[PDB]
């Protein structure tokens, strides 16, 4: 807004995982205001994806939203006849916005049957640098590439 | 003269189609998605693990 | 040798009796896991007892009214810091930095007429 | 082979070129900003120029020439990048000039658009 800037607002971590990187990510899973079958779906899906691969429930998360963390990514501007995309570089806390809702409506854009599973197939193919979620740091990071010509149109 | 013939036909069906080719310069303006068999597993094109 | 302390949150009172013993909270003749269904609020009602660093040393015994299990099981919270400063009042120095003696005054808003809700408006077109 | 050539920066509006040559005028070897494929409005600015001024001297590189001493031609948006694309790629500049066309007042110019 005009005038000025205002804060965020500061949640405290899960009762188990021990993060706030948990506790985020019901709030991109929640809907219409629900956080009775959110979960279900996050604690459900640490536990049906801690099987399939053996090293620890937040290990395998953590890298699975660290691969999705965009850099770079462009913005706009005009001139009179085009209206060029310049790209500028990622805050240190907007790289976590999107890694947890690339991450959670690239899950919703899935062919399995219940969220507890998609959810569970997203965060080990994600950890693999593949599928989904992880080609969009990867949309996103051409994009600032062939327009790594109109840098100087920058602020 | 009849490679452009068929090529037009596979254009203008708006429906789905699974095509399996060995030309390049059929397969290179249509390539929209793109699964492929390695060791013996298909893969895609949303994995962005190669470069 | 009980402590004592009301605290409110959201149209739910609810009144809070810390006693000498180990951790235990009994809510209206339950178990709070019983009473409240997500681990989430069980965690954080006992957040006075992880600032002054008295985990276990209390049984809670409360008495609840009004609101659902949000509002409840937060305007315990307030009691149990309330009832804490009551005991030690010298411990008020930081219980009171993690901000917890704040009543939280954020109630549910009048509606508004030619409004949908309070901060909702009809659809608008123009022509 | 050769060493010491002269490098003939000559950016305009549109398009920069970079044209390396002997110290006889000898053109080792040329690129160019719509060499590489840039459309228009791409063609013109300062990433272009720091493209095109090494695809150039690393293929010259190639001759041995290590040495350079740069002359500068045109307004141009994407001049002074190609020279800290050249003095990167392995050039050591000696020193620059700019020899641009300036009548002692001769032929007359076109109209001014509207």
């Amino acid at each position: 807004p005009r005038k000025g800037s205002v804060p965020k607002r500061d949640v405290l971590p899960d009762p188990i995982h021990n993060s706030k990187l948990v506790t985020k990510l019901i709030n991109k899973i929640m809907l219409d205001g629900k956080r009775g079958t959110a979960q279900r779906i996050l604690y459900s899906a640490f536990d049906l994806v801690e099987q399939r691969s053996g090293r620890d429930a937040l290990e395998v998360f953590e890298e699975a939203i660290n691969n999705i963390m965009p850099v770079l990514e462009v913005k706009a501007r005009r001139v009179g006849g085009s209206n060029y995309q310049v790209p500028v570089e990622v805050r240190p806390e907007r790289r976590t916005t999107l890694g947890l809702r690339w991450l959670v409506n690239y899950a919703r854009l899935r062919g399995e049957k219940t969220m507890e599973d998609r959810l569970a197939n997203e965060i080990l193919d994600a950890a693999n640098n593949t599928g989904g979620a992880v080609k969009k740091r990867e949309d996103t990071h051409k994009m600032a590439e062939a327009n790594k010509a109109f840098a100087h149109y920058r602020w | 003269s009849m490679q452009e013939k068929i090529i037009q036909l596979i254009q203008s069906f708006n429906g789905a189609v699974i095509i399996v080719s060995h030309d390049e310069i059929f397969k290179d303006e249509i390539r929209d998605q793109v699964w492929k068999i390695e060791n013996c597993k298909l893969i895609h094109e949303n994995v962005s693990i190669n470069t | 040798v009980e402590y004592r302390g009301t605290g409110r949150r959201k149209n739910s009172v609810a009144r809070v009796r810390l006693v000498p013993g180990e951790g235990n909270i009994t809510v209206n003749n339950r178990d709070v896991r019983e009473y409240l269904p997500f681990e989430s609020l069980i965690l954080d009602l006992n957040q006075p007892f992880d600032v002054t660093e008295t985990k276990g040393n209390y049984d809670v015994l409360v008495n609840v009214h009004g609101g659902g299990f949000t509002g409840q099981a937060q305007a315990i919270r307030h009691g149990i810091a309330r009832a804490l400063l009551e005991a030690d009042p010298e411990y008020r120095g930081s219980l009171k930095r993690a901000g917890l003696l704040t009543r939280d005054p954020r109630m549910k808003e009048r509606k508004k007429p030619g409004l949908k809700a309070a901060r909702r408006s009809p659809q608008f077109s123009k022509r | 082979n050769i060493e010491n050539g002269v490098a003939h920066i000559r950016s305009t509006f549109n398009n920069t070129i970079v044209t390396i040559t002997d110290e006889f005028g000898n053109a080792l070897s040329w690129s160019s900003a719509g060499a590489l494929g840039f459309k228009g409005s791409k063609k013109s600015t300062p990433f272009a120029a720091q493209m095109a001024s090494e695809t150039a001297s690393k293929s010259a590189m190639e001759h041995g020439l290590k040495t350079v001493e740069v002359t500068v031609k045109g307004p141009g948006p994407g001049r002074e990048s190609a020279i800290r694309a050249l003095q990167s790629a392995g050039l050591e500049v000696t020193a620059i000039r700019d020899v641009t066309p300036v009548p002692h007042n001769g032929c007359r110019p076109p109209k001014r658009r509207r």
